[PDB]
């Protein structure tokens, strides 16, 4: 429904769905494609 | 927390003569009418 980007979709995986799955009944391992939010500081150094 | 989120243990037990499932079928009938968000599980005993 164009409401969330890749970005986004990652985010809500990673945050909600990737733990509870690699706990389930015979999941080895588990690769998120894609990368969990951070808080990101994007610096400056002229203004630095 | 219960399986890795945010949560709230509730205990009970079925009303003297009705059942277990009875009362578990209630449990699960009242959950459904919880406001967006809020999910539920049964643990210990009720798992088993």
């Amino acid at each position: 429904d164009g409401t969330m980007t890749q970005e986004d979709i990652s985010d809500y995986v990673a945050a909600n769905m990737k733990d509870a799955i690699s706990r389930t009944s015979g999941v080895g391992d588990v690769q998120l494609f894609g990368s969990q939010y951070a808080m990101r500081i994007w610096m400056n150094p002229n203004e630095l | 927390r219960y399986n890795g989120l945010p949560s709230m243990e509730i205990l009970g037990q079925a009303a003297p003569g009705k059942s277990t499932g009875e009362a578990m079928e209630l449990m699960e009938q009242l959950a459904s009418k919880l406001p967006t968000g809020v999910g539920y599980d049964w643990t210990g005993m009720s798992y088993q």
